[PDB]
């Protein structure tokens, strides 16, 4: 028996361009 | 390797970002970003916000 609200959204992930 | 459950359902809203049910648990769930995580679920890779899921030790 739990309950738990949903939590904020993170900042987008850094990804370096393709090869 | 690692695992991780999402604590809610939440929905991926990303390009890399894949979905999964509060109790669906996952496997092989990296920490790529100290926000944002990585790891397969139900076969397929993508990216899980920390805020919606939980990595298992």
């Amino acid at each position: 028996t739990a309950f738990q609200e949903p939590p904020p959204k993170p900042s987008r992930p850094k990804y370096r361009p393709p090869p | 390797g690692i695992t991780a459950i999402a604590l809610y359902d939440y929905q991926a809203a990303g390009d890399d970002e894949i979905s999964f049910d509060p109790d669906d648990i996952i496997t092989n769930i990296e920490m790529i970003d100290d926000g944002w995580w990585r790891g397969v679920c139900k076969g397929r890779y993508g990216l899980f916000p920390a805020n919606y899921v939980e990595l298992r030790q």
